[PDB]
């Protein structure tokens, strides 16, 4: 019945259910947010009003930021079912570390700025060379390599992808399941609608350099 | 590069007349330090005082003897407790800290730790917020005799994702902590830490551009004639390989002129304007992202990659210019700009790199192998 109920569902079952978010959400900095969802056509909307049939949720909630890359904690993945929410990938790229953080990398930054500027991360730096960890990647399919291939720094299994010939978007989402512990989900709009939630797998990559 | 606005004037330009103690001094003098920046000039004396400051400082101040200073004089020496809670970004910023703050405290004998385990209660602890809120949770980090809190490239600390930490950090710190932050950048929420956390701070800020036009290709094309434009749109996607492109326009009435004609070539379309409401806007966007429309049509945007844009109407002023093909952030900083500019615009304008304040040249033949 509750809204939050309702898309922690549509993940689990891989359901179709479309997420809006307000740009405003974007002058929030990563971390524990308090937000309203409200309906919208068959979808939800999260922004920080109270009105128009708004229910409350915290969420951890991650923004976008042009020449930047955002990140989330693993120090805030903690409460159980929490929904964990980033603004629209419409080009950029989300990186997520199994018990590390998530990381939404804007579109244009190179992968071996984002790579050099994410190194600088607690995480990152105790990811020893010549071990693994397991990562989340997703990237927009038909982009320039340039902007998000990372053979050089890991080997291991493909980044999943959304869209076609640098084309779609795509909401990526999360379930908080325990203790520096969360399930991935995500659904690509393309010129076809939007598809239902699937998993955002982790796959194990072994760190090079 | 800017210029400095403060609400606060007490300027002091050496560690001489600081009203510093010996022992501080003696470190200062026996290690050569440096002398401290405009801002740091106007920051180091409320800051010894006690009183909460903002302070718009460039990023790596704390590598620098100043800031060491102003965390090292309002320790009580014989007080054998932690004072002074400095927080960092990065592991590598909290040590640097830790070097000249305990460089300079040796002589005065204070103590400093970096949180980055049995030993610790050194009188200052310089960390990662995880870290530090770690230590304080299980206890091995006491906020008791804790009354100065630095929050060093807060703007850093905040992009990383450490709002959360921060938050609680301060929940377990006396109602009398002296709040000191340093941020190179402003933007809503370092502002909104502020406004939480302090008691009306001395502010020394520094207005700066925040969209740049740093990276971006910049063309323009002598179209010569206003009805030559759509031509010219057309044959730039014979001559490039568009996978998105933004065009704006400068009324209603043309945008609409705009989208006909394009889709009439078979362009895919998105056309947004002024005279339409948010929830409008919203569905426009939702199509462009989506890939829906291959082209997004405006007046005077949410979208975080596209081929290119184009002004095939010239801007009325430099401010729009900017709102238009400026890009915020240090990086991914590359971008295509076309301008299109009639006899009319050139005989108004008189010089488009004056007018705009920018490098924009012919373009060439070649401009496929170019971007």
């Amino acid at each position: 019945n509750s809204l939050e109920a309702q898309i922690r569902q549509a993940m689990k079952t891989g359901s179709t259910l479309t997420i809006e978010f307000d740009q405003a959400l974007n002058q929030k900095s990563p971390g524990t947010l308090n937000v309203f969802l409200h309906p919208a056509n068959g979808g939800v909307r999260i922004d920080l009003d109270s009105g128009n049939q708004g229910e409350p949720a915290k969420i951890l909630w991650l923004p976008w930021k042009q020449g930047e890359l955002q990140t989330l904690q693993p120090g805030s993945i903690s409460t159980v079912d929490m929904l964990f929410f980033t603004y629209y990938l419409s080009g950029s790229k989300v990186f997520a570390g199994d018990g590390g953080p998530v990381w939404h990398i804007d579109a244009p930054v190179e992968a071996n700025q984002f790579w050099r500027r994410m190194s600088s991360d607690e995480w990152m730096e105790d990811w020893e060379v010549g071990t693994d960890r397991q990562v989340a990647y997703l990237h927009r399919a038909g982009q320039s390599d340039s902007l998000w291939n990372l053979s050089a720094y890991l080997e291991g299994a493909a980044p999943s992808t959304y869209g076609r010939d640098n084309l779609g978007q795509a909401v990526v989402g999360g379930i908080v399941t325990g203790r520096q512990q969360m399930s991935l989900y995500q659904y690509a709009t393309t010129s076809s609608g939007s598809s239902a939630w699937s998993p955002l797998t982790y796959t194990l990559q072994q760190r090079k350099q | 590069e800017g210029v400095i606005e403060s609400n606060w004037n007490e300027i002091v330009d050496s560690f001489d007349d600081m009203n510093l103690s010996e022992s501080l001094l003696r470190g200062i003098y026996a290690y050569g330090f440096e002398k401290p920046s405009a801002i740091q000039q106007r920051a180091i004396l409320p800051c010894i005082k006690g009183y909460d400051v903002i302070a718009q400082a460039q990023s790596g101040t704390g590598k620098t003897a100043t800031f060491a200073i102003s965390i090292l004089q309002q320790i009580e020496l014989d007080l054998k407790a932690t004072q002074a809670l400095v927080l960092a970004p990065t592991r590598e910023l909290a040590q640097q800290i830790q070097k000249v703050v305990m460089a300079l405290g040796d002589y005065m004998g204070a103590s400093c730790h970096a949180c980055i385990v049995q030993k610790l209660a050194p009188h200052i602890i310089v960390g990662t917020p995880g870290r530090v809120f770690d230590m304080l949770n299980r206890r091995y980090l006491s906020p008791k005799y804790i009354k100065m809190f630095v929050l060093d490239e807060a703007d850093e600390m905040l992009s990383r994702g450490f709002k959360d930490q921060i938050y609680d950090i301060f929940q377990k710190l006396n109602s009398n902590t002296q709040v000191v932050l340093l941020s190179a950048t402003m933007p809503s929420d370092v502002l909104e830490v502020t406004k939480k956390f302090m008691r009306d701070p001395i502010r020394i800020l520094v207005k700066k551009e925040e969209l740049t036009l740093e990276g971006i290709r910049q063309f323009y094309i002598n179209v010569e004639r206003e009805e030559w434009k759509l031509d010219t749109l057309c044959d730039l996607y014979e001559t490039l390989t568009i996978t998105q492109a933004v065009i704006f326009i400068n009324t209603r009435r043309k945008v609409d002129w705009l989208t006909e004609k394009m889709h009439a070539r078979d362009f895919t379309v998105s056309a947004m304007h002024g005279d339409m409401d948010q929830k409008e806007r919203d569905v426009i966007m939702r199509e462009f992202r989506s890939g829906s429309s291959r082209v997004l049509i405006t007046t005077d945007i949410d979208v975080q990659q596209v081929s290119l844009v184009i002004n095939y109407d010239l801007p009325t002023n430099r401010e729009n210019y900017i709102h238009r093909i400026g890009r915020g952030g240090r990086f991914g900083r590359k971008g295509v700009a076309i301008n299109m500019v009639t006899e009319e615009d050139k005989r108004t304008l008189r010089d488009i790199e004056t007018f705009y304040n920018t490098s924009i040249e012919e373009m060439p033949l070649n401009v496929a192998d170019l971007i």
